[PDB]
């Protein structure tokens, strides 16, 4: 439910509010950052029509879109490092109803980005034998940005039971300040429904990268938000 | 104002109480304190308020949360007393500034306690099975699951491996809940027997043969 | 902890004296003015310096126009009932709204109409109803109970914003609402059988508790009470009689201190 | 249905003869908000009255406190003259010195 988004340094960046009611009167926006409480960036107020902002912030840093009769949308300009993290819409209703929220994630260098590779790794017939059940694994590796959303598919329908993601990707490079990552994800289920053969299951890797407004200029390809994906099929051995 | 939260990061069991010890300094007589949750998947809700004479809760809870509202002490916890696992959060404690119209208020949070609700494994089951690679890739797979949630993972003894950390898988069509954790590598002489020998490993741990 | 609270008032009048005017709206915490309105002035203004020290500008002009609508509302709504009651001449409609903290934890919210000083509705925000008093009053009953968004929003404001306001009023007059004057107990002598005075007087929160004892034992009543009446500062004061060759003792509760006089 | 005012003569501080002090009328609990009030001194009209504004009561009710500095002589009469359209006439409440 929350979105995603990754820009360049120095660039600007748009989010969405995602709020059950589009246009309220006043639009708190928050940020969360992993080691730090969040703090409220700022607020919009319909009456005045104008940004209410903390006084740690300059005034040409944000601004708003605010669609008549469509969600509010928050601008961001000259994006660093230090900006990344996730934004929150807020309303007053009955407590502050805080909205699902994007995560954004800047880079100084648009060099080191690249997508990541989907390989799925078919349950060992020994925990079959020992348990009655099978567990089909995911990795995900090679992309810079963390920014990736990993989610299974059985016969094309998402799933949420019988699965686990990893919460913190790993770097391929510990010693290296721009290191790449790797992810794993598990999907378990009874063994029986593993081992039908109509059974289909598919490893679908929702990968945040540039958009078609983004110029690209090297002999690879170009690392826009895409899904990568990997798949297999029930084995009745 | 000050809001501090002293208690640190706890990892506790899926049937323990857990206490989280959030502390406020503001010059209003009677401050609206409030209680809410980040899950890992972000979502940002509210779990308690709490004034000097009356607290309400949100409707997810059933009873298994409360709040300690002390004023000689200027204190504000938080107790679940039937923790799950699907509590496992980050939580934040926060209070309302009267900023001109209630609308307009801000709130202030604390720096943020997290809790890990580790799983009850009742019957062990510590194996390490090696998953065999799609031919779209070389890389081999160990799978270290069904051990209990007191054996902890411990990372790889070089960078030739790799090695994730502990996961919880639930099924809920069968109600059974498993920890989990991989490790591969590309390496000439990688074997799973070998694979967790930098992690304090089970006695009993199934190590099945690779010509089954 | 002390009991607070927040009202706001609305009163129209048909074919009102020339002094008189049409429709008046004022706000109160904890009986003191805080904010008024009428067909006159047709501005919003406040009756206390902390008031505007602390709001925004933009408050008081948003607010003048929905008292200006609340204004039309009322005249509308006297007019229908006059025409529904077949009432000529002069009479008076009334509206309270707001909320308490108690001292004791619990917290209220009240929103009543009345017509000729006599109660017509009251909002039960628990059972999200309108209780009336008159088959009249009954088809408004009816035609609110049709729209529920509305009592939805009233019983969220009535719960959560009135509270929110007192609070950050409170906040604002702390210096005001917050303080504590201790009262000034006195015993006059004077009636064929004189009388014994206990009188407090120059205290602020005029909850207070006046009794007399004899040699520890309560009397059993016997006390003559006084109303408890404001002095021109912004004080209060009361008395209290009880009638020989007997011993007695005034005690006198305030703001949380016991206090004895022991005659 | 419509209820008379009541009406309270007092003074702000303990009136000590020859001390300069404040006379209070204090009028409540009137359904009719249609008043009239004066004070009297020695049975004559005091003219430099000071009055709070009008308030109202939970019980759709009225109050109002009418109050002035003087300086109290035994000599001197002081009273509160009220007229409400209750009354057939406007009534006066005198003050006693007790
Ligand atoms: C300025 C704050 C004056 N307000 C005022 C109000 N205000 C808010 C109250 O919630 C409102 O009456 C109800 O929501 C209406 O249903 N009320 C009032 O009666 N008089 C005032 O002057």
């Amino acid at each position: 439910r929350t979105k995603s988004v990754t820009r360049p340094t120095g660039s600007s960046a748009v989010i969405t509010c995602d709020l059950p009611v589009e246009n309220a009167v006043y639009t708190h926006w928050y940020l969360h950052q992993e080691g730090k409480a969040p703090q409220r960036l700022l607020y919009y107020d319909s009456y005045n029509s104008r940004v209410v902002l903390e006084s740690g912030i300059s005034r040409e840093k944000y601004h708003t879109y605010a669609s008549t009769g469509k969600s509010l949308k928050f601008i961001l300009e000259n994006l660093i490092e230090r900006d990344s993290g996730v934004y929150y819409c807020a309303t007053w209703d009955y407590k502050k109803l805080f909205g699902s929220g994007t995560t954004l994630v800047v880079t100084e260098d648009l060099k080191n980005v690249f997508p990541p590779e989907v390989a799925v790794f078919e349950p060992s017939e020994a925990e079959i034998s020992h348990t009655q059940k099978a567990t089909l694994v995911c990795l995900a590796t090679g992309f810079y940005p963390d920014h990736v959303e990993l989610s299974w598919w059985v016969n094309g329908k998402e799933v949420h039971s019988g699965v686990c993601t990893d919460p913190q990707p790993l770097k391929e490079q510990p010693a290296l300040n721009d290191s790449r990552y790797a992810l794993s994800s598990r999907l378990r289920v009874s063994a029986t429904f593993w081992q039908n053969p109509r059974n289909h299951f598919r490893c679908q890797v929702q990968f945040y990268g540039l958009s078609e407004n983004d110029e690209w200029t090297q002999d690879r390809a170009k690392p826009v938000t895409q899904i990568v994906s990997a798949e297999a099929w029930g084995r009745a051995d | 104002d000050k809001v501090t939260q002293s208690s640190p990061d706890q990892t506790v069991a899926s049937g323990s109480e857990v206490v989280l010890l959030c502390t406020y300094d503001t010059v209003y007589s009677n401050p609206d304190l409030f209680w809410y949750r980040i899950r890992p998947d972000y979502s940002f809700q509210f779990v308690f308020y709490g004034d000097n004479s009356r607290s309400e809760g949100a409707d997810f809870t059933q009873g298994r949360f409360s709040v300690k509202h002390i004023l000689t002490q200027k204190a504000f916890h938080l107790v679940i007393s039937p923790v799950r696992t699907e509590d496992s959060a980050t939580y934040y404690c926060a209070t309302r500034l009267w900023l001109g119209d209630p609308h307009t208020d801000k709130l202030i949070f604390g720096k943020g306690t997290r809790v890990t609700v580790e799983p009850n494994i009742q019957n062990p089951d510590p194996a390490v099975y090696q998953l065999r690679d799609s031919k779209s890739s070389d890389k081999s797979v160990c799978l270290f699951t069904d051990f209990d949630s007191q054996t902890n993972v411990s990372q790889s003894k070089d960078s030739d491996v790799y090695i994730t950390d502990k996961c919880v898988l639930d099924m809920r069509s069968m109600d059974f809940k498993s920890n989990s954790a991989v490790a591969w590598s590309n390496k000439s002489d990688f074997a799973c027997a070998n694979a967790f020998n930098n992690s304090i490993i089970p006695e009993d741990t199934f190590f099945p043969s690779p010509e089954s | 902890m002390r009991t607070h609270s927040l009202r706001y008032f609305r009163l129209g009048v048909s074919d009102p004296i020339h002094g008189v005017p049409e429709f008046i709206s004022v706000g109160y915490v904890d009986s003191h003015p805080i904010t008024t309105y009428d067909s006159v002035t047709r501005q919003k203004e406040p009756r206390a310096p902390w008031m505007a020290e602390n709001l925004a500008p933009d408050h008081w002009e948003r607010y003048t126009q929905l008292l200006r609508g609340w204004q039309q509302m009322f005249k509308v709504e006297l007019k229908r009932l006059q025409r529904h009651y077949n009432h000529s001449g002069s009479h008076t409609y009334q509206r309270m709204i707001g909320c308490e903290l108690l001292e004791d934890g619990s917290t209220t919210g009240f929103l009543q109409y009345a017509y000729d000083g006599q109660d017509f509705l009251i909002f039960n925000k628990d059972t999200l109803s309108w209780l009336a008093v008159d088959n009249v009053a009954h088809t408004i009953k009816q035609a609110w109970e049709a729209n529920q968004h509305e009592l939805l929003y009233q019983k969220n404001w009535l719960e959560e914003e009135c509270i929110a306001w007192l609070k950050r009023f409170l906040e604002y007059g702390k210096d005001t609402l917050q303080r504590t004057e201790p009262p000034l107990v006195r015993v006059n002598r004077k009636p064929g059988v004189t009388a014994l005075f206990c009188k407090a007087h120059g205290f602020y929160p005029p909850e207070i508790y006046m009794t007399w004892m004899k040699n520890g034992e309560e009397i059993v009543q016997e006390i003559d009470y006084g109303d408890i009446l404001p002095s021109g500062d912004g004080t209060y004061q009361a008395w209290a009689s009880i009638e020989s060759s007997n011993l007695y003792s005034c005690h006198v509760e305030h703001s949380g201190v016991h206090m004895v006089l022991q005659v | 249905i419509q209820r008379t005012p009541k009406i309270q003569v007092y003074s702000r501080h303990p009136a000590e003869n020859g001390k300069s002090n404040f006379l209070n009328c204090y009028v409540s609990g009137f359904h009719p908000s249609d008043i009239e009030v004066d004070l009297l001194k020695n049975g004559e009209r005091i003219e430099k009255v000071e009055h709070s504004d009008l308030s109202f009561s939970k019980d759709w009710s009225f109050y109002l406190l009418y109050y002035t500095e003087f300086t109290p002589t035994e000599k001197d009469e002081y009273a509160c003259r009220v007229n409400h359209v209750t009354l057939s006439q406007p009534k006066i409440v005198k003050w006693d010195r007790d």
